[PDB]
RNA sequence: GAGGGAACCCACU
């Protein structure tokens, strides 16, 4: 009745949640004070809690499933708690290891290494479009770094124009040589691989995990120390929007043919592995004429095992080095590897060149049988395939041998997972 | 008994006194949106 | 005993006759320790140096060591082993057609996709899991890009004009029973339609879809707050009291077929199954048959997704960053093979351990229907038209949309039911419970120094008492 | 100063923890104040010098003036001002910093207001803080012992560890040849 | 349903595909899981840890 | 004192999930052992029991 | 559950402006044109016009967010000319453009099917 | 009301406290008649 | 279970298509030539064929209820 | 005035594609009409479905939807017919929607297959598109099995829902030699040619052109069967010129309210 | 520690007991530390 | 005659089928 | 006489802008201009910027006894 | 304008 929809001075009226309403927002487990931070709400036409994705960092959370709560503080003080306490960009640098939580993670990531690179030049038409993303911008389009044939803005103009205030950071790329900086062009970098940001412009340097990540003494860092967290949100919201919105233009992939290699690198693949496994195939033979000498503070079983071991991992380190010599410019493999993004020069190894050797409790895999591991091999067999070898690349496809010592393999990450999750959830209660 | 009822994670002390079921809280699936802005959450409006 | 078997209706020549030929034996672990195995018959028919010269036994083949759930991956052994332990669990969360008779059965939970579609790229060990007749997943055309930004962190960007055709399109169905129960001389409970003035403690919500049987009617659209079975308990000027059965909230759908039955000690017992349409939505899960779920993220219609220069737009794009760490390269060639299998008009074959399938071969195949032997194709942006610098993999991937939709985990709690003993909310959605407050989550206020939002979790939004 | 650091620091890792970045901000006041690197400086070294001993003076961690006070005041931060006058050393500051008179005063008072900014909050849960610091990394962890087996055995004061050691050091000529070691 | 062509299941409304393998208990399809045990009848001696036994054989 | 999910509901969302409920074996272990031995692959389980469908978490 | 209407893409609900006109105070003669329920499509058309006269100093649209209908589209223009004459001289250029588009269009299939 | 017998299609009008028999072939699952209700589906 | 009526990623028909196709199968065509010989020249409408799974004729082999 | 004076050459016109080039025009104009093709050319679609009768294997949600997928014939009817929104009946009129039956009963032992012939319109302007090639298969029956249904088909195009999308295939290209180096190969050479590539054998890739712009694009636009082809691409035209329109009607009402 | 050239300054334990029962209380708190520090810094983890 | 490694993957499979025709997936329970 | 830090903590900072929110949404009376916003916390904290708050905070000593600083004492350093 | 608990199992991050 309207009669009781009447309002006076002292009354509450409990309104529904609306935009800009302060929450915090939690994702179990909640390890440290960064996986409970306040949130500004924004009301959105479907059914999932939406998420900016450098926070997904300091909530350990992905996408692939992941549920995650959030909670409305009732009261004034509860909501000024949360607003001047818990919220994000207060959360950006934590007192754990005195470095960001949240970095550029994977497409910001990828495309920025990219972007920022020397041969990025960018049209007015795309300068413009950009520009429509920077929430800081001032209205005023940059002189392009070329002028003539035709006017060209670098992806450092524009990047320049993101970096906040007058920051000053000195960073290195990660294909950055060791030699360079002791050589004539240590200030001109031919591979454009020492980031020099000078008043908050981007002066050289290609940017990557090194530079926009989640590192002590890193670009956001440096901003979050010299601009404070409200800036330094901003700088992390423009990254995002100008890079994505520049990645539509460019494109990131991965395919099958970023897991090819030369033909030349397939055959000095196989000539390494056909050399290493005659140097163990050595090795054993030096063992069963009771030609191998104990090192010491060991046994003889246990030096030929440091011995191959030390064959097979000089295999599998060589044959991954010609895979990433092998790979191009263009290999996305190798983008997302030197962006910082995804992966490791390991999993290119293992795609491309060799898996290598499965392990099982720090030793290779077992006679679970009569001194054999698998019934397909002869006894006392102590050679690289018996033993769990894998000496195909993930490309090239598994023999059932190694597929079968591959999932002995994984099945060991996966129990270590499962089975140190209490002792470490009770380690942290007893330290709390 | 009494003891059951006080002890374990379940119990009264640590499941209902050091951590408790709240009012005013909602959980779902998380999405990404880059558009959004780090310290701001994308809400359906029917937890809303 | 090929030629035998060739026609194993014909001549009853049977695997038991094989057996009895001595020509195979079952061998068992503490047996198998003791004999010796070719691999293959390559192992016997060797030179010189066979390796062996006393091999006993041979594996008939070497891909028959996977289960079930690890037989419909296709390329097991180009991908990380833990990613296919998790496709052998996530092939059980597949919605697909699970029985042939689901529209007799009445099933708690039951899941029925409207399209299910055989893979492009199966394996031979398929043909005996029935996954022919019986598939749970859609051959999606997937691209493998950046687009957005919507995809990452395992996401995928779904094509809303393909879900409009019923691209992952399913039925929930939920089964009710109930029955009248003779608890006692004078407690009758009883499949009445109620009325007002007569039911004790009704839960204000409306009756007259049910008819006069107690009972709602097939075709009968319902929401959360519906009577679907009107049942009333006898009170020892309100003789009885309402014991109606609920539907469960928030859960809308339409009454898919009522049965009523006589239980085993002769009272009158119902099952009503209510049937909801899931339509692909922000945040359903899906996953490829190797380890790579993911919630969608969001879904643009056709005019805005990338396309190629035939007007062929993905179903699904996925993040690039998806494959690295994860190393899941039978992902990539199940997607190569599906776009030489769709080319050529045949199922391609993805047996595990096979020679005579190998990415040289597909990518020549590939090259011979005028695209890119490495699957990657000129990709225009759907927003602007231009073309985009890099090419883009993209191709038929078999892929399973999971159980977990968002619709049957969005939860929220303003204020509501409390447990009786200690006052606090309850447990799950689907007792309006509230979340848990746990004590790693108190650990974490008091190490934000939020001590009055400590106090209105932990004293004032759960329980406040004087 | 640098024999107490000498002594501090047996290692020699010259890598430290501190609240101001020093190098940072000179390089800010150069970007700053426009400093002209090849030109000289108006930069008197007795303003450095009675600019850092201020400065220092008005850095205060523990107050007071009992000789308690200021005992734990100069212990608290010691390795800040010896940082402090290290990098803005007179000589440094004309020849390689080449700052003005402007700049170092902004240099002061950016360094006061950096520290003033970086002194601990009371009411800081630094145990909680120190908890979840110590946890969180746990949960991304001679045959000795490392990770969480060795955490659980730190933590809990095992009078049975696992992997028990020694870690033997040699006097003399004992510790340079293998045959009396 | 036992030696029934796929004809007359279907007329009896169960599906051919339908494996067997479990029981109807109270209208709910109930499988039993089949059960590791150690082996019977069989000698196997271990070494236990940290026990006043060097070794034992057990049966 | 009883041995318990002996007897499950059989599942029944996806044909695939019937055969896998239907060719089940356990170890009745207890899933609070932290000890790594019984979960592991063993090498005798070639050809045996699936090298990669185990579920993930306790068990 | 939070389904949207499939028609809230291109549908103005009631008291919803199609287009707003701000003025962009961080630089002289721009301004914002905030078009409701449009998309990629209009935008995309009309800061390509845009980017034709040589009058504009800047053109540029954005959509704020995907799951909105939203269209901020920014144009700067010489001090001797106007943002909102800017944008409708675009729109008439297209609209011309598309005009004799239609009209050859008609042409060349009449052509065609006459042989 | 009116009831399908599940074996033998024919329709049979059962009371309230009735037990569910078809009077033609004693089967004892029974199905509810579909309303007559006016459903609107949206083809989409 | 039914042939879709269109193709889910350019939405020509296909659902005109499937006896046509199983009747041409019948007739000693190839999987690729009866597709070619049906129009479906993307392989994005070839999957529709190429993987549907009739699965409504075995649904038809129930006795119906209504 | 700026604007472009674009050219159309057909260069094929079936009754289910048009090939054609349009020249010297903009990306952003050849995209949006692309996105106009598919997404904003009004057609006639079911969007109303009353099962009165289903005793199909087929629930009826799924009939709804397949019988919203069924193309229906839209030539010259779709311009006259008004948007439900904007008609002034109450639920349904002849100005705005189409009525639609089907009345399909199993009695024989063979199957019955339900398909589009069924759908009996009160428009005969607007019938299945197959019905004027087999007919799309709604459901199959046995014995024992019917369907009846009345359906309202209304206007509406492919923002709202894919039903409404005209087009199958909307083919569009431009710069088939990579003069303008849009796109970057790592090797030109392992790449298939265009069907409008003007390259020699011996040549993967034209030289680069600094000076260029995207100036002509290829479109094959392939129909559905609701309208014809270039009934698409005439409407693609005026739907985007109207949209253009009523926002300068709405910019200039803006305008003089400031 | 009492032996003939052995070095009676750095020479240390990885027990912490006896290192607290033989060198005291702020001994065996360095020796927690350089313990600890060692468990964190295995993996070039870096913790404040 | 032997079986020649060319007919060989069909041969395993033909066995394979007839080890599943007769002993189906559910024959241990 | 008074040991305790002359800056305002960040608990602080939220506890006085929390307090003086809720005294202004129960009608206090609004110690600076207001520009026409509605916002209590808005208003809190426009308050403390121009350190017109009406706040005393109470900092206790371990050793029991107490410094009482104004908000307009204490230096708004974050 | 809201009347059970318990046990077990499966699953999710
Ligand atoms: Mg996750
Ligand atoms: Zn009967
Ligand atoms: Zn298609
Ligand atoms: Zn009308």
């Amino acid at each position: 009745k309207p009669s009781d929809l009447h309002l006076q001075t002292g009354y509450k009226v409990e309104r529904h949640m609306c935009d800009g309403d302060i929450v915090i927002f939690n994702r179990q487990p909640t390890l440290h004070k960064m996986s409970m931070m306040g949130h500004r709400v924004r009301i959105l036409p479907w059914s999932t809690f939406r998420l900016n994705l450098s926070v997904t960092t300091p909530y350990n959370a992905d996408f692939d499933g992941d549920e995650m709560n959030l909670h409305l503080p009732q009261s004034l003080e509860t909501r000024a708690e949360i607003q001047e306490l818990a919220m994000v960009p207060r959360m950006i640098v934590t007192p754990q290891s005195n470095r960001p939580v949240m970095g550029i993670v994977q497409d910001t990531l990828t495309a920025v290494r990219k972007f920022t690179k020397r041969d990025v030049f960018l049209e007015r038409g795309e300068v413009m479009n950009l520009l429509m993303f920077l929430s800081t911008w001032d209205g005023k389009v940059p002189q392009p770094a070329i002028l003539k044939p035709r006017p060209l803005w670098t992806g450092k103009q524009i990047f320049s124009l993101i970096i906040p205030g007058h920051i000053n950071c000195i960073r290195t790329h990660s294909t950055h040589p060791d030699d360079e900086d002791s050589g004539p062009y240590k200030h001109i970098s031919p591979g454009d691989t020492k980031v020099v940001v000078e008043n908050g412009e981007l002066i050289m340097g290609i940017l990557c995990k090194k530079s926009l990540g989640t590192s002590a003494g890193s670009l956001v860092h440096i901003s979050y120390l010299e601009m404070g967290h409200d800036i330094t949100r901003l700088f992390y919201s423009n990254i995002q929007t100008v890079i994505n919105n520049w990645l539509l233009i460019e494109g990131h992939t991965i395919g099958i043919g970023d897991s090819i290699a030369d033909s030349k690198t397939y055959q000095d693949i196989q000539n390494t592995i056909k050399k290493a496994k005659q140097d163990v195939i050595e090795v054993i033979e030096k063992a069963h004429n009771n030609e191998l000498e104990p090192t010491p503070g060991n046994t003889l079983r246990q030096t030929f095992e440091n011995q191959v071991n030390r064959i097979l991992n000089d295999a599998r380190d060589k044959t991954g080095s010609s895979a990433q010599k092998s790979l191009s410019e263009y290999n996305n493999f190798k983008s997302m590897v030197v962006s910082g993004a995804k992966g490791s020069k390991i999993n290119i190894s293992q795609v491309i060149a060799v898996v290598g050797q499965q392990n099982v409790e720090g030793k290779r895999i077992p006679f679970g049988f009569k001194h054999r591991t698998l019934p397909h091999f002869i006894k006392d067999d102590y050679g690289p395939e018996s033993r769990g070898f894998v000496e195909n690349s993930y490309l090239a496809g598994l023999t059932p041998t190694e597929f079968f010592f591959h999932a002995m393999g994984g099945r060991e990450g996966l129990i270590d997972t499962a089975v140190k999750t209490a002792e470490t959830g009770y380690i942290q209660r007893r330290l709390i | 008994s009494l003891k059951q009822r006080l002890k374990g994670k379940e119990g009264r002390v640590r499941g209902n006194l050091m951590g408790k079921r709240v009012d005013f809280s909602a959980r779902t699936v998380i999405t990404p949106d880059p558009n959004l802005s780090i310290d701001q959450v994308g809400v359906p409006r029917s937890i809303a | 005993h090929i030629d035998q078997l060739k026609e194993r209706e014909y001549n009853n020549y049977s695997w038991q006759d094989l057996v009895a030929s001595g020509v195979v034996e079952y061998i068992d672990t503490l047996e198998e320790e003791t004999v010796m195995l070719a691999m293959t018959p390559d192992d016997l028919q060797e030179k010189e140096v066979a390796y062996c010269s006393t091999y006993t036994h041979c594996e008939i083949h070497p891909s028959m060591i996977l289960g079930v759930c690890a037989s419909i991956i296709p390329f097991p052994d180009h991908n990380q082993s833990p990613r296919n332990t998790y496709q052998s669990a996530m092939g059980k969360q597949a919605m697909g057609v699970y029985i042939t008779n689901f529209h007799v059965r009445m099933d708690t939970l039951a899941h029925v996709l409207y399209y299910p579609q055989k893979p492009l790229v199966t394996t031979r060990s398929m043909e005996y899991l029935r996954f022919r007749e019986l598939p749970a997943g859609i051959n999606s055309i997937v691209a493998i890009a950046s687009y957005t930004g919507y995809n990452q962190e395992d996401s995928v960007i779904m094509n809303r004009s393909a879900v409009d055709r019923g691209f992952f399109r399913s039925v929930f169905y939920r089964s009710y029973k109930e029955q009248e129960s003779k608890k006692g001389f004078d407690q009758e409970e009883v499949f009445e339609k109620p009325t007002r003035e007569t039911c004790q403690g009704m839960r204000h919500a409306i009756y007259d879809k049910l008819d006069d049987d107690g009972l709602i009617a097939p075709g009968v659209r319902v929401s959360g707050d519906d009577v679907i079975i009107g049942k009333t308990v006898t009170l020892p000027r309100y003789t009885k009291r309402d014991c109606s059965t609920f539907l469960r909230t928030s859960e809308t759908g339409i009454v898919d077929q009522v049965m009523v039955t006589l239980n085993q000690e002769g009272y009158k017992f119902c099952k009503i199954r209510v049937r909801s349409v899931r339509i692909p939505q922000i945040g359903d899960k899906f996953a490829s048959r190797h380890g790579q779920k993911g919630t969608c993220g969001i879904q643009y219609r056709q005019e805005d997704m990338p396309f190629t220069c035939e007007g062929i737009t993905p179903d699904i794009i996925i993040n690039p960053h998806a494959i690295p760490s994860r190393m899941t390269i039978g992902h990539l060639i199940e997607c190569l093979q599906g776009k030489v299998s769709a080319n050529k008009g045949e199922i391609g074959d993805a047996t595990p351990f096979n020679d005579a399938v190998n990415v040289q071969k597909i990518s020549n195949l590939l090259s011979d229907y005028g695209y890119h032997l490495r699957g990657n194709e000129v990709l225009y942006n759907g927003f602007t038209g231009r073309k985009i610098t890099s090419q883009i993999f993209i191709g038929p991937t078999y892929y399973q949309r999971l159980k977990h939709m968002v619709d049957d985990k969005i939860h929220s709690r303003a204020r509501g039911p409390i447990q009786i003993l200690n006052r606090q909310p309850m447990e799950g959605r689907s007792r309006d419970g509230g979340l848990r407050f746990g004590e790693m989550e108190r650990d974490c206020q008091i190490a934000h120094g939020a001590a009055q939002f400590l106090r209105e979790r932990l004293f004032e939004a759960s329980d406040p008492y004087q | 100063d640098r024999e107490v650091l000498r002594v501090i620091f047996p290692t020699g890792d010259s890598k430290v923890v501190l609240p101001c970045n020093l190098l940072r901000m000179i390089w800010n006041a150069q970007k700053i104040f426009h400093i002209n690197p090849r030109l000289p400086s108006d930069l008197h070294p007795i303003k450095v010098v009675e600019g850092v001993k201020e400065l220092s003076k008005k850095l205060v961690i523990v107050n007071g003036d009992d000789p308690l006070s200021r005992q734990a005041q100069e212990n608290a931060t010691l390795l800040f001002n010896i940082h402090l006058r290290s990098t803005l050393c007179s000589r440094r500051m004309a020849e390689e910093f080449r700052l003005s008179g402007e700049a170092f005063d902004w240099l002061l008072g950016e360094i006061e207001s950096k520290f003033n900014q970086a002194i601990a909050h009371p009411g800081e849960m630094v145990g909680a803080l120190a908890a979840q610091s110590l946890g969180e990394p746990a949960t991304q962890m001679k045959n000795v012992t490392l990770g969480v087996p060795r955490l659980k055995e730190l933590i809990n004061i095992s009078k049975k560890p696992k992997t028990p050691s020694l870690t033997v050091f040699l006097l003399g000529q004992s510790a340079r040849d293998a045959e009396r070691a | 349903l036992n030696g029934l062509t796929d004809r007359d299941l279907c007329e009896l409304n169960e599906c051919p595909l339908d494996p067997g393998g479990y029981f109807i208990i109270n209208g709910s399809e109930k499988v039993l899981i089949a059960q590791e045990k150690m082996a019977t009848n069989t000698v196997y001696v271990f070494a236990k840890k940290d026990s006043k036994y060097a070794y034992t054989g057990e049966c | 004192q009883a041995r318990a999910g002996v007897s499950q509901v059989l599942n029944r969302l996806t044909f695939a999930s019937t055969l896998s409920h239907l060719r089940r074996l356990n170890s009745p272990i207890g899933r609070d052992g932290k000890l790594a031995k019984p979960r592991q692959l063993h090498n005798t389980l070639w050809g045996m029991v699936c090298p990669a469908e185990t579920p993930e978490g306790h068990a | 559950m939070n389904a949207p209407p499939a028609f809230e893409s291109f549908l103005l609900f009631e008291g919803e402006k199609k287009i707003t006109i701000n003025k962009d105070t961080k630089v002289p003669n721009a301004c914002l044109f905030t078009i409701n329920k449009e998309d990629h499509t209009l935008g995309n058309i009309i800061k390509s016009q845009l980017l034709k006269d040589p009058q504009v100093l800047f053109a540029g649209y954005k959509v704020p967010h995907p799951l909105e209908h939203k269209i901020i589209i920014r144009v700067q223009t010489t001090p001797d000319y106007s943002p909102q004459e800017a944008f409708t001289n675009a729109i008439t250029d297209l609209i011309s453009e598309l005009s004799l588009l239609e009209e050859r269009f008609r042409v060349a299939i009449k052509d065609k099917q006459e042989g | 009301m009116i009831y399908i017998c599940g074996e033998c299609h024919t329709e049979n009008e059962i009371k309230s406290r009735d037990p569910i028999r078809c009077r033609e072939c004693g089967y004892r699952i029974m199905y509810k008649k579909r309303t007559k209700r006016l459903v609107v589906f949206d083809a989409r | 279970m039914i042939i879709p009526v269109r193709c889910f990623t350019c939405g020509k028909i296909v659902g005109n298509k499937w006896e046509a196709y199983l009747g041409l199968l019948q007739a000693e065509y190839t999987e690729g030539d009866a597709l070619d010989a049906l129009g479906l020249k993307r392989y994005c409408c070839r999957r529709m064929l190429l993987a549907h799974v009739d699965l409504i004729e075995k649904l038809l082999n129930y006795a119906p209820l209504e | 005035p700026y604007a472009n004076q674009p050219t159309v050459r057909i260069t094929e016109l079936t009754d289910e594609n048009v090939k054609f080039i349009i020249e010297n025009t903009d990306l952003a104009v050849a995209n949006s009409i692309r996105r106009v093709f598919i997404a904003e050319v009004p057609i006639i679609a079911i969007d109303w479905v009353q099962i009165d009768a289903n005793s199909s294997v087929l629930h009826d949600e799924f009939i709804a939807h397949r019988l919203g997928l069924i193309p229906l014939t839209s030539d010259d009817i779709v311009d006259k017919l008004q948007y439900s929104r904007d008609c002034t009946c109450e639920e349904f009129c002849p100005e705005c929607s189409v009525e639609f039956t089907l009345d399909v009963r199993c009695n024989e032992d063979q199957t019955r297959h339900v398909t589009s012939r069924d759908l009996i319109s009160n428009s005969p302007r607007v019938i299945p598109v197959t019905s004027r090639q087999d007919d799309i298969l709604i459901v199959k029956l046995r014995k024992g099995q019917e369907l009846r249904l009345r359906a309202y088909a209304k206007k509406g195009f492919g923002k709202e829902h894919a039903k409404w999308n005209p087009t199958a295939g909307v083919a569009f290209e431009y710069d088939p030699d990579n003069a303008l180096r849009h796109t970057v190969y790592p090797k030109p050479e392992e790449w298939p040619k265009s069907e409008y590539s003007e390259l020699d054998e011996d040549e993967s890739q034209a030289p680069y052109d600094p000076n260029g712009k995207p100036e002509r694009f290829y479109y094959n636009v392939e129909s559905c069967g609701s309208l014809r082809p270039e009934t698409i691409v005439l409407s693609a035209l005026s739907g985007l010129k109207k949209k253009l329109s009523d926002l300068q009607t709405q910019l200039s009402h803006e305008i003089q309210s400031d | 520690l009492s032996e003939k050239d052995v070095d009676p300054v750095r020479t240390t334990s990885n027990d912490i007991v006896e290192i607290f029962t033989v060198l005291g209380i702020e001994a065996v708190r360095k020796a927690l530390e350089r313990e600890l520090y060692h468990v964190i810094s295995f993996d070039g983890s870096y913790v404040n | 005659d032997e079986i020649t490694p060319d007919l060989w993957q069909e041969a395993c499979w033909i066995v394979i089928s007839s080890y599943f025709d007769e002993k189906g997936l559910v024959r241990q329970q | 006489k008074r040991i305790t830090t002359p800056y305002m903590t960040k608990y602080e900072r939220a506890r006085v802008l929390g307090t003086r929110a809720l005294q202004i949404a129960m009608c206090a009376p609004v110690m600076v201009e207001l520009e026409g916003e509605t916002d209590p916390l808005l208003i809190a904290m426009k308050e403390l910027k121009a350190r017109k708050i009406p706040i005393i905070i109470r900092r206790y000593l371990p050793d029991g006894s107490y410094e009482d600083w104004g908000v307009d004492e204490l230096i708004i350093s974050d």
